[PDB]
RNA sequence: UAUGGAUUCUUCACGGUAACGUAACUGAAUGUGGAGACGUCGGCGCGAGCCCUGGGAGGAGUUAUCUUUUCUUCUUAACAGCUUAUCACCCCGGAAUUGGUUUAUCCGGAGAUGGGGUCUUAUGGCUGGAAGAGGCCAGCACCUUUGCUGGCUCCGGUGCGCUUGUGACGGCCCGUGAAAAUCCACAGGAAGGAAUAGUUUUCAUGCCAGGUCGUACUGAUAACCGCAGCAGGUCUCCAAGGUGAACAGCCUCUAGUUGAUAGAAUAAUGUAGAUAAGGGAAGUCGGCAAAAUAGAUCCGUAACUUCGGGAUAAGGAUUGGCUCUAAGGGUCGGGUACGAUCAACUUAGAACUGGUACGGACAAGGGGAAUCUGACUGUCUAAUUAAAACAUAGCAUUGCGAUGGUCAGAAAGUGAUGUUGACGCAAUG
RNA sequence: CAAAUGAGAACUUUGAAGACUGAAGUGGGGAAAGGUUCCACGUCAACAGCAGUUGGACGUGGGUUAGUCGAUCCUAAGAG
RNA sequence: GGUGAACUAUGCCUGAAUAGGGUGAAGCCAGAGGAAACUCUGGUGGAGGCUCGUAGCGGUUCUGACGUGCAAAUCGAUCGU
């Protein structure tokens, strides 16, 4: 009911290339992951945190890593970061996004 | 057909055999005319029709 | 291809004179969704059959494991 | 070359048709040395021979 | 072929009221029973697979803009144990105010309803097989034999879905829809055995062996037959998505092909498709060929008739999109009359809307009034005649009671009808 | 369309496109029949009604493993 | 004096195959009318050498194509079932 799912993401590779801005990339993950079906009603349902290599995300409302690599996805594709970066899990909920 | 019988396969084998050239080498024999297999089968131009 | 229950019954099958292989895995599964416990097969081979003996005790499964004669071609796995 | 053995074998080997299976064009003379399923295998491990992904066809019209 | 288990001072077992249960639990001749062993159609139920579908764990695609999005992996074999069944059967009890009950109307004092049980294991579930496999991912060491290392492989839902299997039923027949080998069982009670031992190899475990022949591939616009790598012919199984009533037509997925001598040009005449102002069969032997009609819903439907039909008669109208409305269901209880969750697609209305278009492609009846003729369905001149010809049911006639009728055979101690008997066989119209 | 192969490429191979069969298929198997056509290597004189470096062609080989699949066993119409 | 039923004709034995629709037979359930006899209505049901129509089987017309053909009988449309 209120079971804490956690998914992490390490930018650690991307960030020491220097192509990456990890800040920019969680506040779009804020202000583009939509609950309920409208974006902003993230009513204390979904967190992102960001320790500057690492963004975690932990939420109690519906969240997956499918809907997680499409926003990271379509994050890159907006940045053009694709065909430069892919992101794959290590284990499950241990994304990653991997330069080469 | 898949499923044959022995003598079928006796056949089979017989003509297989059967169906080879001339050897190079009785070609070279004395008071020899015999120049080329004239007994050659395909399975397309001649059916054994066993 | 026979399923175990007993320990009695899986002793009286090991000195049965015609077993020649004991084959142990090891497993991991779920009791409870936060308790993965882990379980024992005990895989004896006798000449028609295979016998497996199930333990999801790990105390237990070491019990067994331990009273099971050295004689025996124990393969763990 | 004339790679038509490579080819069914990879489709043999990987388990999808000839019409999925992909061989590389610049690595023509190794693939030519691979004659067996297991120089097919090793191809298809060192990404010489790649399966095409499945041709899409979505439901969501019809959805 | 031995050990365990089973069975003995009541010699060849106990239990259950019973249906029957169990690990076993003697059983000869002789006899009997069962399985093998059976059509087709219809609807209903259940299951398998497939289709569909939610969450989640991975990979791929699109990303100007949108989409928690689109595609893809998330599998469990034979075999062993436990369990699970409609139908049947048993026990108690004794029923009209008849009750139970199916989609389908049959069942009950020859014992219904109700309560409690027994059974078949189709089928499903759990466990073993078995995650150690397979699959999906990620990574590592690289003229290296090539492997190794981590994760995951989870949990649901629905249906007039498709196909297959199964079950309980119902319809049909002047048609009632194989045999045998094999295997089991029962009846009977021959033989033999018990107190230091025996009985079974229908209980469990254990040992040995399983010969001979076929097996590749095509199975057809190129592996077969047609003189051929021939537009012909030749038996069968599996069968995804959408539209739709639909294994129609049309477009896609998996898979498979991209093979038919080509290049240039676009004359006449062709072959195959089309369109035509006004007229509308004036053409022609003849409406030949073509067109028109066409799906669904609603309305309306004549003569005649063997009352079953004719009939989709004839003849009219509607049909899109979008936003709504309404009706039609399954799962829990008050101290032993109020509500909550979800699939799902049918039907009927209301606005609004548009170059009045809407079965928008595909798909898809022209109709009527008569006459001749054959009742009909069916059959034939493979390769010029499919018909009014043949057949047919119906009707009628004929022979024959078996040492017989009709018909075979050169004969026969030979045959068909005939595994037959006048409600039959045979011969005709 | 390009590349590779080759003396030579409309026809071979690979990649990229565009298509089609459209699950009562141009797919996956089989029965009869065929008989080695299966597969690899080499090769183009003849054959594939154009071509051919390709092939069901030519040359040389390799390949079909069963107690459980089938025959074998049974009987049917019938044969004898 | 011999050889043919691998085509085809006809029995027999043993197997297999055949979407989706329309109509709506018997049997059964309920209701209405009527003094009665009975008549009528609505469902249900799923019959038929029934019907529209795929696969299949056949071959009407074009007297179409072809007619030194793909073919010593085929091709296309239209058709019968």
């Amino acid at each position: 009911q209120k079971i804490a799912k956690t998914f992490t993401v390490d930018v650690s590779s991307p960030t020491e290339n220097g192509v990456f801005d990890p800040a920019s990339y969680a506040k779009y993950l804020i202000d583009h992951i939509k609950v309920e079906g409208a974006v902003g009603n993230l009513g204390n349902a979904v967190t992102v945190t960001e320790d500057g290599t690492v963004v975690t995300v932990v939420s109690t409302a519906k969240f997956s890593g499918k809907y997680l690599k499409y926003l990271t996805k379509k994050y890159l594709k907006k940045n053009q970061l694709r065909d430069w970066i892919r992101f794959v899990s290590t284990k499950t909920n241990e994304y990653r996004l991997a330069f080469y | 057909a898949a499923q044959k019988s022995f003598r079928i396969k006796q056949k089979m084998a017989k003509a297989k055999k059967q169906n080879r050239p001339l050897p190079q080498w009785i070609r070279l024999r004395t008071n020899n005319t015999i120049r080329y297999n004239a007994k050659r089968r395909n399975w397309r131009r001649t059916k054994m029709n066993i | 291809a026979r399923e175990i229950t007993d320990i009695k019954q899986f002793l009286e099958l090991t000195r049965r004179a015609d077993v020649k292989t004991a084959t142990v895995k090891i497993n991991k599964k779920l009791n409870k969704a936060g308790k993965p416990f882990r379980q024992t097969k005990f895989k004896v081979r006798g000449s028609s059959s295979l016998y497996t003996l199930v333990i999801n005790d790990a105390g237990k499964a070491k019990k067994l494991i331990q009273s099971l004669p050295p004689t025996l071609k124990v393969n763990r796995l | 070359a004339n790679l038509r053995t490579q080819k069914r074998l990879a489709a043999s080997v990987v388990g999808v048709g000839k019409r999925k299976v992909w061989l590389d064009p610049n690595e023509t003379s190794e693939i030519a040395q691979a004659n067996s399923r297991n120089a097919i295998r090793k191809l298809v491990k060192n990404g010489t021979i790649v399966k095409k992904a499945v041709t899409v066809h979505s439901k969501s019209r019809t959805r």
